[PDB]
């Protein structure tokens, strides 16, 4: 959100987001965003009418590195959106702890839901 | 490898799709909050700058 | 605003002028001057739900 | 399960890198493999389910159809081998690239934990379907079918989207584990008697209920072999596979909210059997035999007794490889004839023995003959039927009769009689069709010897 | 003031009135148009003259110029259009239906 | 009229390839077509499969609970207890509602 | 046009967004607005065609009344507030005429009629500019005037909007005309989230550019303006059948495609904050719009329509290479559902 | 024994100004391919 | 405003008389913004052709209100059942009728009876379970 | 041949060294920024 | 060895899914591995020299 | 007097808490 103190104004990820771990270059979605370029590659070849695979090996290099370059780069952020979120979040339920008060279910023993027979 | 890593994997796969469900449930009823009370960092509208009034003689009272 | 490129750049273009206690010409101040003062440095660091 | 899953995905750049010439066998030799990866799922020592991790599951009621998807892709494209066979090798690689998807997302929906997942595999389903029957569709009418199938599914899927989420914010979770191991008991309000509608009327959809059944009878009848063999067996299925995991929550709304879907299947039942009786299209008949035997299921995944579920599970695996082995034997009929008429063409078995033989099989399938799982199933949803009310018997006592009338009709008309005088003459058997029908019955034959296997859930 | 700035906006009613219920000839909206500015010109210029807030007179004016070209533009696209037509009618502007 | 062309026949692919197996034009791709369909399909999937799937042991337990069931009425029966007692969650773990 | 003119021109028109969603004086806002409204009308009578002429003039004529709406609300404010900004306090009739105001620039749903008149008429690719570029610049003053702005106004504009554009593409066949009901349609359904999640209403609207601009260069390269034009795409340009099928289903919401996503979480928002009765609504037609998106699949793909001899000469001269980024927001569009999280 | 492509005939109802005509609204016929009137 | 929402606050079934004039004037509401949009696009010929119009849509709105107003209410009434959707259903049934004579049409009676009739029916549902309509922000 | 030459029968190489020579920028700066930032994040943390 | 044309370079393209899916399902289990050996019914002590119970 | 201001969430941010909990995404 916005109007959260400290908040960057025009700040890709701020360096508070150091402190979480980098995305794994394999985490799954980064490959996606591999494959998704190579195909983007591929499909440029196709409209274009070219060799749709062996055609423009250069190309379809900069396409997967530059889909995945892209990706690091965002998921490193969008990793730390969430992870504010959770901060801002689980900081409010303790601030106004009684609004989020602790409850206690009753072992099913005690409870008693009614039973509607199926017959 | 047995009935044993199907149990154990199970029981943990719940632990986790209760405690996210547990807290979306609990974002929910924080945002609720915090858009009406307006006493947390989310949902805080802005009002104009303060460091714009001029603090000065202004030749007038 | 929706894109922030005055705080950013620091620059301050359009801000120095939107309410009655800006700086006034010749320091002439307006009518409410101690008014709006008093209403915004209220407001400040209070979000507008509460400023409200 | 990523194996039944990843290497079918590999499929897909297989049938696009291979030669055009050898394209066709190694997509059907390796899914044919697939399957045998499938069967693994069979093996559970144990009654705790197998969550194979946070997002694929599989217990007793996805594994006998996530096997029966794997098993059909080899099929589906031994059948489709015919026509599409007439195309420019790019058309092909589509088409098999398309049935391959059909199962990898069919395999994933069946074995999926989060419904949500359901719905965005279960409606992404219908673009693969629809590109089937539309693009290679024979008639001038799939258009038309195509879209009679796109829209009556669309409209009831958006009332279960907005159900599912709906459910998130009551509970706080879509994972069908934990929806089955936590209170959601709906209050019998009159608005909860919408909710149920909601979740339970897209499922119903797919499964044609009889006052919705029209769109399964216009699609299969234009919709190539591959099309009617995935709608029948594991597109239709889909919806039952959605009532079960479902009304686990809904729990109390059903005992009263059944009713009306309850009358509206068994009268449907009749109906739908007795109209079979005369129709000439013999993809026509077998399409309301579905929808009839799909009836049965719907009138059973309702009163919902242990029986109940156990029975819908046997006959749709059952129903599924019958439903297809009619169609793709349909299919030969027409390719040679040309012509979907049941009239002409009579009088086969003296020039196609063989397939006759298949042709008496697969109508015995259809009826109720004993040693048949085929049987078990309606004897068993035939047994709960009349704990729910013993008149019962009644309405599914006229369609036993119906259904014995209409699939012996099939073998009478198409399959004996004096032959046809001399329709463009009738080639011989390929060993592909008459595989193709091997590969569905040998199967029928196998499970019937062990039921327990597609025993459901309960 | 309350009084007179009732007028003026009433007078921007009026003026929006017009500009929605076109009757021939175009030239008579655009003239209709600026029959708000006019309007708004004068009420920023007197709400801001009785609040003596001099820090935002440039804004009157700013109204103003900008005002005079967006009518620039709206009369060159009139004459675009009696030189296509040569009768400046509203109503032979159908062709897009 | 509109030009189109005139309807294709179907070709008697039995008149060349009279050991035309069904599923391509050319003979050997047809061979090679079903010696590794009815071999993949039939020979290891029907039969390896089967032979697996009847292995599977004590399917869904089934085969655990006939003996687990001898013992337990072995056990029942010698010691006098009820075979299937008639509440199975004991009563006293239970806490009713008091009043109603 | 004189390269110069050109770039003044663009630089307006880019000048004008840009100012806007800049500054937070609303006046500077209402100029981004007017210099929006002065760049776009040149380009719109390049070919200066008769029709030209009448699409530029209604536009004009709605842009310039709504924009005088528009500073009347900012010229209410500055007497009900010092300030020449909206704020907590402002008069409820003073933002409602905000609202009609700025949906009018974006033709959302009662002032939706100009919008698909004005598109028809202008080139394909000021069409593509008038449709998604300019769009930007009013929404941007409504996101920072979230909080304010009455949830039953938008509700309303919002669900007037998915019913009158869904309607008014069945009917409509010019392809151009389609692209302008959808963009009524998508627009309705940003504003519906637009009191409750701004991200989302953003989200809205990135995913109708990267789905529409992509769609837009679709039906330029081959510069067909009807569907039976579309639909001998097949002799044209065959590749690009496969991806417009693609689009087009993710314009309208079917789940596998990207296009799920806004609509998917716009509901999810909706029902957190209890309108089951409006999403409920909307979701409904908004199945609508898919029909018409589907009978144009129709026609363009899974149907072949006969084509005239002369295409065989137009398959021969060497086709024009479709743009760079046609191709990267064309799977962008159709392929990033699994990326759904790290998107909202 | 060809999927039924389609013929003219089916082609013909997408041209003309709106999908569905109805009365005093096939008065409209299709606007001009250059986007030029005379 | 406070008159339209007393439709609400007295018991259905119970002082019909209110309830159809309620119901009748809402209709006849929406039969004048119905009829302004009909005359303001899609114009008349002449100006009494067109108050013609006006008045068409405008007794015909009204009439669908009317017996609306008066099914619902009577229906409760003879059923001596308040809270109940059929209540509503028959008297939208009953609307869609309406709508479908003043059309002229058995057919147009036919989907007004059944569309209408859910349309109202719902109504009833949503005030019974206190469903919220255009609701504020509240996330 | 062509009797109209294609423009791009031999390769725009221009656009393959900006192509090759990019990509080849991006990793050095990729790989380097996730072992500088596994760092950092160590660091930063307790380790 | 990856013999071309179609000889092995697509026929290794399936079974390879295989293996990479087995590489995934055994991954996933490395990561579900709470409750390891923590569950009730199968809470055996560590058999000597053994280092977990399902792996 | 002016009114207190609102209190500070405190703390070091630690990834999210099973991670986006979007429907169904592992992730
Ligand atoms: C396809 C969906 C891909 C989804 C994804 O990649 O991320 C999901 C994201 C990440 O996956 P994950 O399950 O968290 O992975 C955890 C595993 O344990 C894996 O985690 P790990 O710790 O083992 O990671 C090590 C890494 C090590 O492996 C490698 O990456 C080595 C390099 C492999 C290259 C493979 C090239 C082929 O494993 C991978 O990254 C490979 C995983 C598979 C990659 C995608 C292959 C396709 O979470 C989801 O799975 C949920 C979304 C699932 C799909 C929902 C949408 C389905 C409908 C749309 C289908 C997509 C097409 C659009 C519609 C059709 C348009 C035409
Ligand atoms: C589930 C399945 C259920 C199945 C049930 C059984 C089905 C049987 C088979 C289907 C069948 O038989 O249909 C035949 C039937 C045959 O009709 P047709 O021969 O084509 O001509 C009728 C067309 O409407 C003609 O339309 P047109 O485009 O040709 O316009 C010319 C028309 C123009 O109309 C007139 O000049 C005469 C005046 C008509 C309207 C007067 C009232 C206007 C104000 C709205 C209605 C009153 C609202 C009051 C609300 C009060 C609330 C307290 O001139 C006429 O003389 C025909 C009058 C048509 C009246 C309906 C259309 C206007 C009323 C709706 C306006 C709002 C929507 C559009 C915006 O199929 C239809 O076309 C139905 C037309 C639409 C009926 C809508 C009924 C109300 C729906 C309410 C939905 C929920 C709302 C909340
Ligand atoms: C799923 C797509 C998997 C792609 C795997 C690699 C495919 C490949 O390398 O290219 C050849 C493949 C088949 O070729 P084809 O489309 O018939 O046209 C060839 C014209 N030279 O052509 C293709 O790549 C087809 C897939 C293109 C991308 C489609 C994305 C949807
Ligand atoms: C036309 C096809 C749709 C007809 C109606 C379908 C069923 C109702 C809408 C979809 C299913 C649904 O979720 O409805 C339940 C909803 C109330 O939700 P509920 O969970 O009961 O909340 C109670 C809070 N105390 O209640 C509703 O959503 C009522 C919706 C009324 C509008 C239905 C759609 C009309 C489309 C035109
Ligand atoms: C799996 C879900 C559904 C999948 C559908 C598609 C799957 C295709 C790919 C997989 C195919 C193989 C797997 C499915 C077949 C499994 C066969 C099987 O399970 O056999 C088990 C049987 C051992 O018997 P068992 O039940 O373990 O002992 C009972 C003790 N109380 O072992 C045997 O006895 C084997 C005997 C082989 C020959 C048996 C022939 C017996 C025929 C009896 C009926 C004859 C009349 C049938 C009439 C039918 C009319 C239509
Ligand atoms: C969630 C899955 C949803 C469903 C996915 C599969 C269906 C996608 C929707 C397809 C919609 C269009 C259907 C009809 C397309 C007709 C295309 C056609 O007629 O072919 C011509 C075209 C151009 O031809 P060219 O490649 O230049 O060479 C031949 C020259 N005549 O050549 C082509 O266009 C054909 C090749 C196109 C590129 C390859 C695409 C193949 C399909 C890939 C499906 C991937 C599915 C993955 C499923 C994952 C599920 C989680
Ligand atoms: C009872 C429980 C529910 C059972 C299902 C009820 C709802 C079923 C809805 C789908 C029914 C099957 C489709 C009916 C519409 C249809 O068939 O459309 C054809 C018709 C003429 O189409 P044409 O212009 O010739 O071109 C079409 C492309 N070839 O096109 C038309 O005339 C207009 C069709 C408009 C689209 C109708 C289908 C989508 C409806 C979306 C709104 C739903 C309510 C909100
Ligand atoms: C009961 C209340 C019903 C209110 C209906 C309002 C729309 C009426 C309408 O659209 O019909 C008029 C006109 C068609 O005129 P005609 O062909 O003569 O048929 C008359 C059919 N009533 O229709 C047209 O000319 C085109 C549509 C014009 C009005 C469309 C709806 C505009 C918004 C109406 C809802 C209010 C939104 C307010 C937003 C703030």
């Amino acid at each position: 959100m916005n109007g959260r103190p400290g908040h960057e104004p025009l700040k890709f990820l701020p360096d508070e987001a150091r402190s979480l771990p980098p995305p794994k270059l394999n985490d799954p979605r980064l490959v996606y965003m591999g494959l998704l370029g190579y195909c983007t590659g591929l499909m440029d070849n196709m409209l274009r009418m070219r060799p749709v695979m062996r055609a423009g090996l250069h190309r379809q290099l900069l396409f997967v590195t530059s889909f995945v370059f892209a990706g690091y780069f965002y998921l490193k952020r969008q990793n730390y959106l969430y992870a504010v979120k959770d901060h801002d979040m689980f900081g409010y339920i303790k601030l106004h702890p009684e609004d989020f008060p602790e409850k206690e279910k009753k072992t099913y023993a005690e409870i008693l839901e009614p039973f509607h027979p199926v017959r | 490898d047995g009935p044993e890593k199907n149990y154990e994997k199970t029981l943990a796969i719940l632990q986790i799709e209760s405690e996210k469900a547990e807290l979306r449930l609990k974002e929910q009823e924080v945002r609720r909050l915090m858009r009406a009370r307006g006493d947390g960092p989310w949902y805080q509208f802005p009002t104009p700058e303060k460091e714009f009034i001029d603090h000065s003689p202004k030749a007038t009272p | 605003p929706f894109l922030d490129i005055q705080k950013k750049l620091g620059i301050s273009l359009d801000r120095h002028f939107m309410f009655l206690s800006a700086e006034q010409p010749y320091k002439n101040a307006a009518r409410c001057h101690a008014f709006e003062k008093e209403w915004i440095e209220c407001a400040h660091g209070i979000g507008g739900t509460r400023a409200k | 399960m990523l194996k039944i899953i990843l290497p079918s995905l590999m499929l897909l750049p297989l049938t696009w890198l291979s030669s055009p010439k050898k394209t066709w066998t190694n997509v059907t030799s390796y899914s044919f493999l697939i399957s045998l990866t499938s069967l693994t799922l069979l093996w559970q020592t144990d009654e705790n389910y197998k969550n194979f991790s946070n997002m694929f599951s599989s217990d007793p009621l996805s594994t006998p159809l996530i096997i029966l998807t794997a098993w059909l892709l080899p099929l589906m494209l031994m059948a489709s081998q015919n026509h599409l066979k007439k195309d420019n090798n790019v058309l092909q690689k589509l088409y098999i690239s398309m049935l391959i998807s059909l199962q990898i997302l069919l395999i994933m929906t069946f074995s999926a934990t989060e419904l949500i997942m359901f719905y965005i595999l279960f409606e992404a389903t219908l673009i693969p379907t629809l590109i089937i029957i539309t693009r290679w569709g024979n008639q001038t009418e799939r258009l038309n079918a195509g879209i009679y199938f796109l829209f009556y599914t669309l409209i009831g899927s958006i009332p279960l989207l907005i159900a599912l989420i709906l459910i998130q914010n009551h509970v706080g979770t879509l994972n069908l584990m934990i929806l089955s191991f936590t209170t959601h008991t709906l209050d019998a309000s009159w608005s909860n008697n919408l909710l149920w509608l909601a979740c339970m009327m897209a499922f119903l959809i797919k499964m044609p209920l009889y006052g919705v059944h029209l769109w399964l009878p216009k699609a299969h009848v234009e919709a190539p072999i591959a099309g009617s063999m995935i709608l029948a067996a594991i597109l239709l299925k889909l919806g039952s596979y959605g009532m079960i995991r479902i009304s686990i929550i809904l729990d109390p709304l059903t005992k009263y909210m059944a009713y009306p879907f309850i009358l509206l299947s068994l009268w449907g039942m009749i109906m739908t059997s007795s109209i079979c009786l005369r129709q000439t299209d013999l993809k026509s008949l077998i399409a309301y035999s579905s929808v009839s035997h799909m009836a049965l299921v719907i009138a059973s995944i309702m009163i919902q007794t242990p029986w109940s579920f156990m029975g819908a599970t046997m006959l749709m695996i059952a129903h599924g490889l019958t439903s297809s082995l009619l169609f793709c034997l349909a299919n030969s009929n027409y390719e040679r004839i040309h012509s979907r008429t049941m009239i002409m063409a009579r009088g086969l078995q003296m020039v196609f023995p063989l397939m006759a033989t298949w042709w008496l099989m697969a109508s015995l399938a259809n009826l109720a003959l004993p040693p048949s799982i085929n049987l078990m199933g309606e004897l068993f949803i035939t047994m709960s039927l009349f704990s729910w009310s013993n008149f019962t018997i009644i309405l599914m006592g006229i369609n036993i009769i119906i259904t014995g009338m209409y699939s012996m009709y099939m073998i009478i008309t198409t399959q004996r009689g004096k032959l046809t005088n001399h329709m463009i003459n009738l080639q011989p058997s390929h060993t592909r069709e008459l595989t193709l029908m091997a590969l569905h019955m040998i199967p029928l034959i196998l499970l019937t010897t062990s039921p327990k296997l597609i025993t459901g859930l309960t | 003031m309350p009084s007179t700035f009732f007028n003026l906006t009433m007078a921007f009613s009026l003026s929006l009135l017009g500009t929605l219920m076109f009757r021939s000839h175009l030239m008579s909206t655009l003239l209709c148009l600026e029959g708000m500015v006019l309007s708004l010109f004068i009420m920023t210029s007197v709400t801001s003259l009785n609040s003596n807030s001099m820090s935002s007179m440039p804004i009157p004016i700013t109204i103003l110029v900008f005002a005079a070209c967006e009518a620039a533009v709206g009369l060159a696209l009139l004459v675009k259009v009696s030189n296509t037509y040569g009768t400046d009618y509203v109503q032979n502007l159908n062709l897009l239906q | 009229q509109w030009q189109e062309d005139p309807e294709p026949e179907d070709e008697n692919v039995y008149a060349k390839n009279p050991d035309f197996h069904g599923y391509d034009s050319d003979p050997v791709v047809d061979v090679w077509n079903m010696r590794a369909v009815f071999f993949f399909g039939f020979s290891i999937v029907l039969v390896f499969g089967t032979t697996f799937v009847a292995y599977v042991p004590d399917y869904r337990m089934q085969e655990w609970a006939r003996r687990e069931a001898e013992r337990l009425v072995k056990y029942r029966e010698v010691n006098g207890l009820p075979i299937m007692e008639s509440n199975y969650f004991d009563p006293s773990k239970i806490q009713l509602p008091e009043d109603d | 046009m004189n390269p110069i003119t050109l770039a003044i021109i663009y630089f307006t028109i880019f000048l004008g967004p840009v100012i806007t969603m800049s500054s937070t004086n609303l006046m500077l806002m209402w100029v981004g607005l007017e210099f929006s409204l002065l760049a776009i009308i040149p380009m719109l009578i390049n070919k200066k065609n008769p029709r030209s002429t009448e699409a530029a003039t209604k536009y004009f004529v709605t842009q310039a009344t709504a924009s005088m709406i528009i500073l009347l609300a900012i010229v209410l404010n500055y007497k009900q507030l010092g300030t020449w900004m909206f704020q907590q306090q402002t008069n409820g009739l003073i933002l409602n005429m905000t609202l009609m105001a700025l949906s009018m620039k974006l033709g959302l749903a009662p002032f939706h009629f100009w919008l698909p008149e004005v598109t028809q008429g202008i080139p394909l690719h000021m069409g593509l500019i008038l449709l998604t570029w300019q769009k930007i610049a009013p929404l941007s003053i409504l996101i920072q005037i979230y909080p304010l702005l009455n949830s039953t106004i938008i509700l309303m504009l919002a669900i007037t909007s998915i019913f009158m554009g869904a309607w008014g593409g069945l009917n409509q066949t010019q392809m151009r005309k389609i692209m302008a009901y959808s963009s009524i349609a998508h627009m309705g359904w940003m504003l519906a989230i637009l009191p409750y999640n701004p991200s989302l209403t953003l989200l809205n609207l990135m995913i109708y550019i990267i789905l529409t601009a992509p769609m837009f260069m679709a039906l330029m390269l081959n510069n067909s303006m009807t569907i039976n034009s579309i639909s001998l795409l097949w002799n044209k340009t065959p590749a690009m059948l496969t991806m417009i099928s693609l689009m087009l289903l993710s314009l309208g919401g079917l789940p596998p495609l990207t296009g799920f996503l806004p609509k998917w979480i716009i509901i999810t928002e909706l029902m957190k904050n209890n309108c089951l009765i409006m999403a409920t609504l909307m979701a409904m037609m908004a199945l609508l719009n898919l029909f018409f998106y589907t009978r144009l699949i129709y026609s363009t793909s899974l149907t072949m329509f006969p084509t005239n001899n002369n295409s065989k000469m137009m398959t021969h001269q060497t086709k024009t290479k479709p743009n760079l980024m046609f191709s990267t927001l064309a799977i962008m569009s159709t392929m990033t559902l699994p990326l759904a999280p790290q998107l909202i | 024994a060809r999927q039924w492509q389609p013929d003219i005939e089916w082609a013909e109802q997408f041209s003309g100004a709106v999908m569905y005509p109805s009365k005093e609204t096939a008065h409209w016929k299709p606007p001009p391919w250059n986007d030029v009137d005379i | 405003k406070r008159f339209f929402e007393s439709y609400h606050e007295v018991p259905d079934g119970t002082q019909c008389h209110r309830k159809t004039y309620i119901t009748t004037a809402l209709g006849g509401i929406c039969g004048i913004i119905g009829s302004a949009y009909s005359v303001s696009l899609n114009p008349a010929d002449s100006t009494l052709e067109a108050v013609a119009r006006v008045g068409r849509y405008t007794f015909t709105a009204a009439a669908i209100g009317a017996m609306f107003g008066l099914t619902t209410c009577v229906s409760a009434q003879v059923r001596e059942k308040p809270d109940d959707p059929l209540n509503y259903f028959i008297g939208g049934c009953a609307g869609g009728l309406t709508l479908g004579a003043r059309t002229h049409s058995y057919g147009t009676a036919a989907m007004g009876c059944v569309y209408m009739g859910t349309a109202a029916a719902l109504f009833k549902i949503g005030k019974l379970e206190g469903w919220e309509l255009f609701p504020t922000p509240k996330v | 041949f062509y009797v109209r030459e294609p423009v791009n029968a031999k390769p725009n190489w221009l656009a393959v060294g900006l192509s090759v020579g990019a990509s080849v920028f991006m990793w050095i700066y990729l790989i380097q920024t996730h072992n500088e930032d596994v760092l950092e994040y160590k660091r930063r943390n307790g380790l | 060895l990856f013999q071309l044309l179609r000889e092995h370079w697509v026929h290794i393209l399936v079974p390879a899914g295989f293996v990479f899916g087995c590489y995934l399902d055994r991954k996933d289990d490395e990561k579900l591995t709470a409750f390891r050996n923590k569950s009730m019914l199968f809470q055996r002590e560590l058999r000597p020299n053994e280092e977990v119970t399902w792996k | 007097a002016r009114p207190e201001p609102n209190p500070v969430i405190e703390g070091d941010l630690k990834p999210a808490k099973h991670g986006t909990r979007f429907f169904f995404w592992t992730v």
